């Protein structure tokens, strides 16, 4: 039973750390993408008043 | 189902003058030991049998024992209003007072009247069938309540043992000093009671003067004022055994739910709502309000900061209109509250209890009649500060060997002085360890 | 006081994160139910076509 | 005396709110783990569809 | 007899938990790395357009 | 002719059973005096399952009453529907366990088991064909979870073939009402898992949230919690008391709900639950009843049943209805929530129909789901146990009356293995 | 078979919907108690489009109230016919909208819209064969536009196959209620032109001009305006409830009206609208109902069609009439006013006839036009927007709740290109 608990705890901890680090990375990447899409939208709106 | 109360000394008998007034007033017993035939308040005939037994044809006599060495206060209560109430042998008294000395009241004079007191209590207990336990009310700072008080604690323990012991002592307060030599008879009795009596609920004097100043506005209060709310808290903790409710807690629940370790048993008591008639209806009482008032530090019978401590357990009696849902919501809010902390090994720590009967107001008092009332008894580690201050002032006089000649002439020596000093130090160490 | 204020701000940040995660869980549960319904419908369609 | 008493209250408040923040962090982590579990289930059902 | 059968059940449960946990962790990492790969592809496309 | 013996222990069990013998006695149409005053005949046909007719026309329930203080005997006797319990069944101590498992399982429970076993044995032998024993008892006390478990083991020894229904109202994590409730719950669940045929776990936080959400009761009290639990408990046995189209007894429920020996910790629900203000806005239709049943907040356990996967489930419908839509709905539910169902069992749901709906209502239903999401209720109590035992808190009270570390260590180990065996199928 | 769920967003939408439900209950012949007390069976043949049989005739409407205060909800309960809605659908927060787009689309929306979706999804799954959604709101407030528009978006994403009618009370310059009406209108139309399928646009300026000229009222309070908007929304969809000589479903109306997926703003009127005094003298036949229908002063919109061109029109008649008469009416109207019509669409008018006239009236008609002159409202609102967006006035109440300048510029550009799309075809 001690072996049981040790192994299961190890698996739980590794899942915890993977999920947390991955979530942080995705949040950073999504922030970058949001900045980029705001830039593209501003470019799209601005080029409306440009002459041919 | 009866509980037998012993009152020892000046403070014991004054708190008795207040309590045995409140109980008879609530059960509707006339001050002559009878109950009126024409008008009968709503209650069960078994309810009053917890305190006032019947003697023959419509005569009620209390289950209690007042005892003192002086004749002054005892014959004062004899001359008082309650003449035929108390049985003429429920009032035991010597003829020369111990005169503020543990040794004098525990060896020289304490070894004559205790045999008669114990014989009377033994016969009364054998009369009683369902003895829940023994409740003691006394002052640790005096002679008559301390010396033979500890003597009687020891003798009751060796006589019965299996019945619970619940003490209510009046420690010296931090700054207000009634007497001078008080710390001696305080520490000497602490050495004994720390391991004889089962559960001790402590009281103070400034801790109640401040309350009756803020919440009652009696700028010049006295013992006659304080003892009434002392009686009130005693009644509000025995109400579950006395009357019927929804979630009862007998005399064993307090010990089973509030004493983790055998040598960690010291309780802080608090009562809400302390309010006068003027603000009674101008303020809106509710469960959240009364519980938050109880758990704020300034509404405590003992002058101490729980914010220097970590609550270990708490017991909440509720009276009157109490739905078992609002209490749960309020205690959940308390657990969520960001000020009072808990020791990490106590997930569940709130033993609640409810009774239908709301509190009863004594006429001529300052407390107003209210729909409900709580009573919180907590085992917390902040009480160690009290004993730390007691030692910090005890050594200052012990080092000088001052005021010791009285005790040494009576017969005790400084060996037990050092023993009490070391054991209270160990008790402080134990609170420090349990604080982990 | 500065420390207490900073800790408070972290507390509200974590609470907001919790609420957002719960909302996402609700949305994903709804999508679970919808997808399983589509599974059943297309299984019936497969049997009919066979 | 007034300042030091207030300081003690502030320290008690700070340690308890730090405990609360740690509890919140644990809860957020558990929610994230439940979240990607649910996402796994969704993706598997989508593959079956 | 109770403790013997409990021992056997414990062994079987140990094997089952090992397999389930390893498979679940592997699968979830694969799924979420595919997700982040899609996100970085989107970022690269945005950068190229800009 | 298939007899149910009802056993009530402690204050909580006694109040729950008081509401039970209110509801079921009303259903069979007896007055509070004890004389039948119904109108139909189907309700008279099966008085024997819950009554023993006696000369003079005073029916009396077959319910044993056990506790350790008359303060609960009188509270359950003086109340309404109280003057019909047989006085001979009133077996009681007058000491009080006091929230302690030891005092109610090794000394005072030990000395009262003799009399309570005598009462239960005369009750069992006074009825021809037993059907089962069902015990409604708390798990946070010491006179319901200390003596109740000992009585359960005794009954298992004396009748090792009868179904057992343990209505166990386990404690709550947030709703703290005692300090040693983890002890008195774990130590009793340890000895219940081995000797209980089926365990209906209950709680009070779930009952409060139901009486907030659905019934919208502003001030829900125990007089409402116990009323709802009485409704569920009187609905659990509809076939043994009334006719129908597809009957289901306790044995049927056990066979269709228990795929493994140790795995019989069910979770329970009742329908329809609706407020008095909205009693006349909604429709009592089988789709609505089933939609309410198959929710997560409609259940009577703090565990969110939407975490794990239902190993199996049982529904007891009562009312003149159509088995076609009964089965169609309770198969569409599997087709639409197959994720929350374990795969290696086809038709996880067993549905049964009784003809006569209960009094007042028109079409009722009871839900009994054997799911693996019930692990989260025991994991928290195990966590509390480990937290308290890591510091040996309150241990002197237990060890001063015969208890040893053997019981505590075994309880820890078996709680852990039980939560593991639930977690296995996930 | 076909049915429509209804949602009442904000105070304006709630009161309009309350009057609409009073009108529908009157037309179908039911009491405020919920019972049916009509006269004919043609009305109860098809009440399932808007109502559900609860229990023995207590018909319950299929609508959901929605706001952020309890005062309006209490008012609608206390008002007549307010005792029929399901209390489970009175979803409402407590904090207060603050007439703020951010406060109704980003905080209180995020805190109540999961619940509003839960209840509307429950209703939409209770109903079997959905046909569309109906929503009533105003485009000048915070929770009128925020709450309602976010609900529109979520419902469109969740059921993207159901025709959607959103009835929008656009702000009018002369009746200037608050200070941020242009901001809210811009941020609301930005999402409506992208997600919702058609909005019928109305305005208080024309709703007052109609009451002053045609009705000849003296003191028209909001009761009469809501009455007119009701009588329009009741006749917008009558081919469902009642048979007709030439039926027209909602989807048929949409496909005939909307030529391009981004030109779906409908300007609507009703006939006959006769003053209480001159009605006794007036004559009511088709070739004057049509004349008042195309009368530019009967339009519930401050955009005179003589300032633009008609892309498509829809005339829904009610009563037993002559179809050839109706068709010749439309043809000669087109030939008379060829200039006001677009060249590349032959027969710009779609006509429909229903066989049951409203309560009391013997003939009725409703006009729904897609004229390109409706660009005037958007042009004016955009001018009022850019009058404030140059100086960032009243903008910190949205900046602090978390909206940048990028979405404001997006919404303004959306309005500008919408105006361009109307103007180009003309
Ligand atoms: N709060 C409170 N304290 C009391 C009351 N009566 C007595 N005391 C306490 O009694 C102490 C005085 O010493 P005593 O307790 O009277 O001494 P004793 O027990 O009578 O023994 P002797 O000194 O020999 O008379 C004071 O410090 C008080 O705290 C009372 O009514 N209320
Ligand atoms: N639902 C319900 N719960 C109750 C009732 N009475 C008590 N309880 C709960 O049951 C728990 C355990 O009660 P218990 O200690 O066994 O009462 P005892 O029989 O006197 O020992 C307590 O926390 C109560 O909150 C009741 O009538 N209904
Ligand atoms: N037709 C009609 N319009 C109304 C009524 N009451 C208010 N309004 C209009 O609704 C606008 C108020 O917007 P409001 O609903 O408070 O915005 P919200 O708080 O975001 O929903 C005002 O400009 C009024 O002209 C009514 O009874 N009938
Ligand atoms: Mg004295």
């Amino acid at each position: 039973k001690s072996s049981m608990d040790a192994f299961r705890a190890g698996q739980a901890e590794r899942l915890k750390q993977l999920s947390l680090a991955s979530s942080g990375a995705m949040e950073t990447l999504r922030g970058k993408l949001a900045v980029a899409e705001n830039v593209l939208k501003l470019a799209e709106l601005a080029r409306k008043y440009e002459t041919e | 189902r009866e509980v037998i109360s012993i009152h020892i000394g000046q403070a014991g008998i004054q708190v008795g003058n207040a309590c045995w007034e409140l109980y008879c007033l609530e059960h509707g017993i006339q001050p002559d030991g009878q109950m009126p035939s024409d008008k009968t308040i709503g209650g069960g005939d078994d309810a009053f049998n917890t305190f006032f037994s019947e003697t023959g044809a419509g005569k009620h006599v209390p289950r209690c024992i007042f005892l003192d060495l002086e004749p002054t206060v005892v014959d004062e209560v004899r001359t008082g209003t309650y003449r035929q109430l108390f049985h003429p042998e429920q009032l035991i008294s010597g003829k020369e007072d111990a005169a503020n000395n543990f040794a004098r009241g525990h060896y020289t004079i304490g070894k004559e009247i205790v045999d008669l007191a114990l014989d009377r209590i033994r016969k009364l207990a054998d009369n009683c069938t369902g003895l829940q336990g023994f409740l003691v009310f006394n002052a640790v700072g005096g002679g008559t309540g301390s010396g033979l008080g500890s003597l009687l604690l020891e003798r009751l323990s060796v006589d019965y043992g299996k019945k619970s012991k619940l003490g209510f002592t009046v420690y010296p307060s931090p700054q207000v000093s009634t007497a001078v030599v008080e710390p001696y008879n305080s520490v000497l009795s602490t050495h004994s009671l720390l391991e004889h009596t089962d559960v001790a609920v402590m009281l103070d004097n400034e801790a109640i003067y401040d309350i009756c100043r803020r919440s009652l506005d009696i700028e010049r209060p006295t013992y006659t004022n304080l003892n009434r709310l002392i009686a009130q808290v005693i009644s509000s903790l025995t109400a579950s055994l006395r009357f019927d409710g929804a979630l009862n807690v007998d005399i064993t629940e307090f010990q089973t739910n509030l004493v983790p370790y055998p040598r960690i048993h010291f309780m802080l008591s608090s009562y809400a709502p302390i309010i006068s008639a003027e603000k009674a209806y101008h303020e809106q009482l509710s469960v959240a309000e009364i519980t938050n008032a109880a758990f704020e530090p300034a509404s405590m019978m003992v002058k101490c900061d729980p914010r220097h401590g970590k609550y270990m357990a708490c017991c909440l009696m509720y009276r009157g209109d109490v739905v078992p849902k609002d209490v749960n919501a309020s205690v959940a809010t308390i657990k969520t509250k960001r000020t009072i902390q808990f020791v990490d090994w106590c997930p569940t720590g709130f033993k609640c209890g409810i009774n239908y009967q709301p509190p009863t107001v004594v006429p001529g008092g300052d407390l107003a009649k209210v729909q409900r009332a709580v009573c919180m008894i907590s085992n917390s580690t902040a009480i160690g500060e009290i004993f730390s201050r007691l030692d910090h002032k005890f050594d200052l006089m012990y080092a000088k060997r001052a005021f010791v000649h009285w005790y040494v002439g009576e017969g005790m020596e400084e060996g037990e002085f050092s023993e009490a000093r070391e054991d209270l130090a160990a008790l402080e160490k134990d609170f420090e360890e349990v604080g982990a | 006081f500065q420390k207490k204020r900073r800790l408070e701000q972290q507390l509200e940040g974590q609470g907001k994160a919790i609420k957002g995660l719960t909302s996402a869980m609700g949305r994903l549960h709804v999508d679970l139910t919808r997808v399983n319904g589509l599974i059943a419908a297309n299984s019936a369609a497969r049997q009919a076509l066979a | 005396a007034k300042l030091d008493e207030t300081i003690s209250t502030l320290k008690l408040e700070n340690d308890m709110v730090s405990r609360q923040v740690k509890g919140s962090v644990e809860a957020r982590e558990k929610a994230l783990v439940d979240h990607d579990v649910l996402a796994l289930e969704v993706k598997r059902l989508r593959d079956i569809l | 007899k109770r403790i013997t059968e409990q021992f056997k059940d414990l062994q079987s449960k140990f094997r089952h938990f090992e397999l389930v946990d390893t498979k679940k962790y592997k699968e979830v990492w694969g799924m979420k790395e595919a997700d982040v790969a899609a996100l970085v592809r989107q970022l690269l496309q945005a950068d190229k357009v800009l | 002719m298939r007899e149910i013996v009802h056993i009530q222990g402690g204050q909580c069990g006694n109040q729950i059973g008081a509401k039970f013998w209110e509801v079921v006695s009303d259903e069979h149409g007896i007055d509070p005096t004890g004389t039948y005053h119904g109108d139909s005949d189907l309700q008279l046909e099966r008085i024997n399952v819950y009554f023993n007719e006696a000369t003079g026309g005073r029916y009396v329930p077959r319910a044993i009453l056990m506790d350790l203080e008359p303060g609960t005997m009188d509270s359950v006797r003086s109340g309404p529907y109280g003057q019909i319990f047989r006085p001979d069944n009133f077996v009681f101590g007058q000491t009080g366990a006091g929230n302690n498992w030891a005092k109610g399982h090794y000394t005072e429970g030990a000395e009262l088991i003799d009399s309570v076993l005598d009462v239960v044995r005369k009750e069992a032998e006074s009825c021809d064909c037993l059907q089962g024993f069902q015990v409604c008892h708390s798990l946070g006390g010491g006179t319901g979870s200390g003596m109740g478990t000992l009585l359960i083991s005794k009954i298992r020894e004396e009748y090792p073939d009868r179904m057992m229904l343990t209505f166990s109202v386990v404690p709550s994590p947030k709703v703290s009402d005692t300090v040693v409730e983890p002890y008195n719950a774990t130590l009793s669940v340890h000895q219940l898992v081995e000797n209980a045929d089926e365990c209906m776990v209950l709680d009070n936080e779930a009952l409060y949230d139901i009486c907030f959400r659905t019934l919208k009761l502003t001030t829900p009290t125990f007089g409402d919690l116990n009323h709802l639990i009485s409704a569920v408990m009187s609905g659990i046995t509809c076939c043994l008391r009334f006719p129908g189209q597809l009957n289901a007894d306790l044995r049927k429920l056990a066979v269709n709900l228990i795929p493994f020996p140790r795995l019989h910790f069910f979770m329970v629900g009742f329908t329809p639950l609706t407020s008095r203000g909205s009693q006349q806005y909604r429709a009592l239709t089988v789709p609505e009843l089933t939609q309410q049943m198959w929710d997560a907040k409609n259940m009577m356990c703090a565990a969110d049943p939407r975490h794990g996967r239902y190993l199996t489930a049982s529904a007891l419908f009562r009312g003149r209805m159509s088995t076609k839509e009964v089965d169609e709905q309770m198969l569409n539910v599997q087709n639409k929530n197959s994720s929350y169902f374990v795969e290696w069992i086809p038709n996880n749901v067993k549905s049964s129909v009784c003809d006569i709906p209960p009094k007042g209502l028109k079409m009722s239903a009871t839900f009994i789901g054997n799911s693996t999401a019930i692990q989260e209720m025991f994991k928290r109590v195990s966590e509390q146990f480990t937290a308290m035992f890591r510091r040996k808190a309150f241990l002197h009270w237990y060890t001063g009356e015969g208890m040893d570390e053997m019981e505590f260590t075994e309880a820890e180990s078996n709680m852990n293995d039980l939560v593991s065996e639930y977690q296995q199928y996930q």
